[PDB]
């Protein structure tokens, strides 16, 4: 839908779990470990799949792709070894609370560490 | 299926080479010149006519040149209705000596997960008939559970309690897989079993079907008694059509268990110590329970968290799974309230209006807010005095008292101890009962007559009773 | 006057430093948990790697 | 003795010796090892060994096998690997601590810290 | 000369050779030709095709493959004997201090069995050293075994060479000092530190000790055997004359510390921390030819390096069963200026027992412990309370507690030329008379600076009094 | 110097690059690592160097040669595998901190942990 003018979308749910498969996938062919027994190589799997998401110009159609993936984290550590492979990666973040959940604010968007590096330049006047 | 010499015996892996008849892994085996059955389950293939597998008992005694044959199947176990009120091991073979098991067919423990188009796409609620269960953490269909609660709060009374409501308003039967369980508590397990009624050794009138791997049993024969106890709750869906229970104790043995198969085999291991194949094991264990179109599955398993880290990687990997807990905590059986169930930490996942309705998530939402602030003001009233709190206080000391007993229950497998009769509740009368005491319309009754009742109508008419 | 409000202050700045220690374990059972685990971890793939450079 | 209808009692000092002996013997026999080096089968030792301790019945003697195992930790440490395994085999702990030692406490027993799982009905009637 | 082998593969210090003839057993000594120093290889595993598994004694370099090999018939055969007195000595048994050979009589080879069951003396005694933290709380004993353990810097060279002093110069028995793996600074000063003061006498023949010296500039295959060629000539004194000894051992952590370098070359699986796979088997192999027999006795100081102050390391607490006494040397407590450092709550012998040392020594060193451990709970108050909140009965517990603390220091012989201050040496007697009175409350009116670095407590007054005339 | 009568001094600097020079060299001749992947003889590599630090006596000329080797810690980690080796084969130490540099005293040296082997007391008479 890319290459021929129109506009798509993906959704990836998620991707912490497509690097547990990859990990063992990896671990029974016998390859180094390194940070949590991950191979050093769980950043090339993430990375080459994020760089298609694209928007053509208007020589090439004009047409774009836009995703979404999906992390998730162990008792709201967003310094482990994955969910800073993919924050240095995607143009923003949006944090959602465990705590914010609880008390009762839903969607528990924590709107102080949620950003967008590009989307601001792009949306609509009214807003 | 063709006949194979060993050729070597290294700890609990023995290693055999075919001639012809090469099986496909899964395929069990059965070594010839010996006692007792001897079996071995194939899980590899390494070239040149040579399987390697995992023996399932001692692996003393066998010579290099022993002849093997092939079962052409995988280890298949005795299937039946008369399969309920027997004991038997990993490979069928019963182990209460009250006579062979005789059945017709027999079914392989190994086979592939439901199809994508025999779901079900409905979300039910499972009645239990517990007080506690049914409203502030209630059961699925096809769900999983986890329970917490060691020894010591009143566990296997809540197990035994399970089985005796299954059968009176459902009409499926259950099975116990112990997982690498005590040898020393298998008995009394057995033993209160007979005495309580859900096994009887008489005539056609059981209802569990029990399945014991016990501790002293090498590790390839621990891993597999969860699909052994899986395979006999299936002709009870499959065969049958009803609604099957299964209770694992605990999901914790299972996963260390294949952490010593695949140790021995050789495999690099993961994060903390575990198998690199850690989810997908639990997942081709854990998908053969859902609901398809002729019945369903329901399960029931305990959680051990080692080290008191709820992100460990056995603990993150099982909670993935759930739909559900229970936990059982030491202060409530002081109070004198049975179950002990901590109505503020048992969660469950279907918690939410669309799944439960209306009616039954404003009550589990009310009745959770009431006790939440009786919990701070246990250090207000601790501290500064009684007659100080507000006269609005006075109500939230009174509307948290009458509703925490309400969560208690005569049991019915505990009988003859109680001396009172086993109460059952319905769905609908727990709703009922549990909106009167927020409403407080019964707001002029003692705290103590709220104790060990079934239905409304009994704490009322017990209430008159008194003085 | 000024004995009750000497007591009555050492109560509540007394809440103050224990509700304030609550928040400080917590915040450290998480940190040691995770270095618990990398310990494991770390002394595990040395010998994994001792064995297989034989 | 268990099989004649006497009784006996065993004492193993210490079960953290053997569990090092097998795991020098596993380790030079290149068996694979796992965690803190021990090999796979280690809960496989301490299981087979404490399950030989029973209480046989009427029709086969009346015969008994008590069996007080004996476990050293490090500083406290009773979340290793091997004080991890024989906790969950047997039937009980008591707990000693070298801080009540010292304070005045002798037999130094921490009884918070030490449960039986039987309890109650293992003693007479007056006690 | 027999099954004169040849050298094929030389990866770090472990050497492989290949015999023609004759293959020698497991535990022997071969001799590379063709150099000018002695090189001793010992055989450790068969390979087959008749290749063994040597160690080196020395340095590697200038091994060319296809070397020569010789074979003696036996392990290391050092020189034993009385004529080893006032010698310092090699792993192989060689001089190193150019005085000459060392003509003997009797040779030992060092690799021997433990005895046995029923070859083992059973009683108990006590030994008075001086020290008012040994002699009260860890009493030492007539042929036991005593451990010294503590990081690094706290002080047991210095808590080792003043029992050289104290006990092994009134002893009628012989000593032997090995060294294994230490500082080759701190072996020239006990070499002298004991010729001005007649335990080595250079003319005659009335020395009363030997040395065993191998030092951290050696490779690590000849740092496992001096802790073995220390007590086989600490052996020939118990069992052949019938004499009793004194065994003084530092370090021996750098035995079982030298054999996790050599065990991965050798081609073993690693244990746990990076220890060989072997710790408890060849530790205890040694650890139990150093026992008092029938025949005679031994008395065993060893000092235990602890590394990186990690008592709970497996090089340390595998060494807690072979002994029957233990000092632990904290540095906690050193960095508050007491000396000696040792652990009041953490030192424990076997012989404190209300029927070896007397019903009054033995309430003594439970109170003492006991008003130390009451202490720590009040420390934790005083750190949010402060000092002049407390109530009047748990500022008489810190004001006796620091002054029990201040008393458990002494100053040694030996820090005459750190401090300045002059020596002490208390008896037993005064020792348990001393603390029983600070118990008490008779000495409740004095400064706590009467009580630092004193004898008895007798001068503990006669400073109290300097300090108020000079006031 | 020293073999011939005068006085030398050497410095090091630093002694944590002399020991990952040697883990890599002697990794890829396929020898088996240790701990951090470090040899066997890591102790053995500082130690043969710093013995030969000596202070002749004077029927050989009597001439000294110092040593100041550098060492660089991470985090100010005084406990770790490189250091705790070369701590316990020098004489005394000289601990420089951060706390000390950055409150003011500079040079930052901690005069209450800086032990030394006083080397005889040599400090000098009026000192
Ligand atoms: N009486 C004493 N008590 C405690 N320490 C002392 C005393 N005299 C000197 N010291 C210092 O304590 C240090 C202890 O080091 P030492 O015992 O020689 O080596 P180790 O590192 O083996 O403990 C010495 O450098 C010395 O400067
Ligand atoms: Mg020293």
């Amino acid at each position: 839908f890319r290459d021929n003018g129109k506009h798509a979308l993906i959704i990836y749910d998620d991707l912490s779990k497509q690097a547990v498969a990859y990990r063992q996938m990896s671990l029974l062919l016998r390859r180094p470990p390194g940070r949590e027994a991950y191979p050093g190589d769980v950043f090339y799997l993430h990375s080459r799949l994020l760089e298609r998401a694209a928007k053509m110009n208007d020589a090439f159609g004009g047409g774009s792709l836009t995703a979404l993936p999906v992390i998730e984290t162990q008792a709201g550590d967003v310094s482990a070894y994955i969910p800073t492979n993919v924050i240095s990666i995607t143009d923003g973040q949006i944090f959602l609370e465990t705590e914010l959940f609880y008390k009762g604010i839903r969607p528990a968007i924590n709107v102080g560490l949620s950003v967008s590096r590009v989307g601001s330049a792009a949306q609509t006047r009214a807003m | 299926a063709a006949t194979g010499r060993i050729v070597a015996v290294i700890g609990a892996v023995v290693d055999v080479q075919f001639d012809e008849g090469l099986p496909p892994i899964l395929n069990a085996l059965e070594v010839q010149g010996r006692e007792t059955r001897l079996v071995l389950e194939v899980a590899q293939h390494l070239g040149e006519s040579t399987v390697r597998t995992i023996a399932m008992d001692g692996t003393e005694g066998l010579v290099r040149g022993q002849k093997v044959l092939d079962s052409g199947a995988p280890i298949k176990i005795p299937v039946g209705p008369e399969t309920l009120g027997r004991i038997m091991n990993v490979i069928g073979e019963p182990i209460d000596e009250r006579g062979p098991i005789k059945t017709k067919q027999f079914a392989a423990i190994h086979a592939e997960a439901p199809e994508f188009m025999e779901m079900s796409v409905e979300q039910e609620i499972l009645v239990t008939g517990i007080k506690v269960v049914d409203l502030l953490a209630p059961y699925a269909k096809g769900g999983k559970i986890g329970l917490f609660g060691g020894a010591g709060v009143g566990k296997t009374v809540l197990i035994m309690e399970l089985i005796n409501n299954v059968a009176k308003a459902h009409g499926g039967y259950s099975v116990f897989a112990g997982v690498g369980e005590r040898t020393r508590e298998g008995n009394d397990l057995y033993h209160e079993m007979i005495e309580s009624g859900v096994i009887n050794l008489k005539d056609a009138t059981s209802k569990v079907a029990l399945v014991y791997g016990q501790m002293n049993e090498p590790p390839g024969a621990r891993a597999r008694v969860a699909l052994t106890g899986l395979t006999v709750a299936e002709y009870f869906r499959d065969q049958e059509g009803q609604d099957v229970l299964l209770f694992i104790d605990n999901i914790f043995r299972f996963t260390q268990a294949g952490s010593e198969v695949s140790a021995l085999l050789g495999r690099i291991p993961s994060a903390v110590g575990y198998q690199p194949t850690l989810a997908t094991d639990m997942g081709t264990m854990q998908e053969r329970i859902t609901t398809t179109k002729k019945g369903s599955i329901t399960s029931v398993q305990a959680i051990y968290v080692p080290a008191d880290d709820l992100t460990d990687p056995a603990p993150a990997t099982t909670f993935a799974h759930l739909d559900a807990t229970t936990v059982l905590s030491r202060a409530i059986a002081e109070l004198g309230i049975y179950p002990a169930v901590d109505p503020l930490d048992s969660t469950s996942r279907i918690m939410d209006p669309n799944i439960v309705g209306s009616e039954h998530y404003d009550v589990a939402r009310g009745v959770q807010k009431i006790l939440q602030d009786y919990k701070s003001l246990q250090d207000i009233i601790a501290i500064l005095g009684m007659d100080e709190l507000s006269e609005e206080d006075k109500l939230t000391v009174s509307r948290a008292r009458k509703i925490q007993r309400f969560l208690s229950q005569p049991f019915q497998v505990a009988e003859v101890f109680t001396g009172h009769l086993g109460k059952l509740v319905p769905l609908k009368e727990t709703i009922k009962g549990f909106q009167q005491i927020l409403a407080g319309e019964y707001d002029h009754l003692p705290e103590q007559a709220f104790y060990m009742v079934g239905p409304i109508e009994e704490a009322v008419a017990k209430a008159d009773k008194l003085a | 006057e000024s004995t009750t409000s000497e007591q009555s202050a050492r109560m509540t700045a007394m809440d103050n430093a224990s509700k304030n220690a609550s928040e400080m374990i917590d915040k450290l059972t998480l940190t040691f948990n995770r270095t618990r685990q990398a310990v494991i971890t770390k002394e595990l793939i040395e010998i994994i790697s001792g064995a297989a450079a034989l």
